[PDB]
């Protein structure tokens, strides 16, 4: 009989939850493909090992 | 773990997300920017530079 | 791969229009504590003060 108070904080809260997921889709999916590095690395002195 | 709590993993598992930052790192010194706009291209790194 | 003495200049181009959606307002409303907690309670609206 307390009325939707219950409701109103858990699906509000859900909505952060929801939130996160779209935060880091739209931060590393910047790409359609997926590349790989050349087997050899002879990038002219530059060293990517790292 | 406490009572009513409870934590949900990201989107994008640690070992997944880095998949994105190997792509991106993969693509941005093979293809310079070519990827981001449009197919990606074969610019060598040294000159890619200049 | 790689080449020192490699290249990359396009031959052609392509104009593309892209479409950014951003909101700019939102429903304005008023509410009113005389009306919403009691209403038209002289009583309430007393003990409201
Ligand atoms: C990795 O980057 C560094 C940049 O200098 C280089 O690695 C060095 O290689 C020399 C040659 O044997 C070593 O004495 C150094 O200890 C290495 N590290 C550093 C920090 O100097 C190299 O250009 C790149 N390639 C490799 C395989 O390390
Ligand atoms: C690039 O590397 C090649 C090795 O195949 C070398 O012959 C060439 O001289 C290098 N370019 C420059 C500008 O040093
Ligand atoms: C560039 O691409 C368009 C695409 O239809 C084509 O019509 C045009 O002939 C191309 N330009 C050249 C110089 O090939």
């Amino acid at each position: 009989q307390y009325g939707s108070f219950c409701t109103q904080l858990n699906r509000a809260l859900t909505g952060i939850a929801v939130e996160q997921d779209k935060n880091t889709q739209e931060v590393f999916a910047q790409v359609k493909q997926i590349y790989k590095t050349p087997p050899i690395k002879d990038f002219g002195g530059f060293n990517f090992s790292q | 773990k406490f009572n009513g709590l409870t934590v949900l993993p990201p989107l994008l598992t640690d070992e997944m997300i880095a998949q994105y930052t190997s792509a991106l790192l993969a693509g941005t010194i093979t293809s310079g920017w070519t990827f981001g706009a449009g197919p990606a291209l074969q610019i060598p790194f040294p000159m890619q530079m200049a | 791969a790689y080449s020192n003495n490699s290249i990359a200049i396009p031959t052609n181009f392509t104009i593309s229009v892209t479409t950014e959606i951003l909101p700019v307002s939102m429903t304005k409303t008023s509410v009113d504590c005389t009306m919403y907690i009691c209403g038209d309670s002289t009583e309430c609206s007393n003990l409201l003060l």
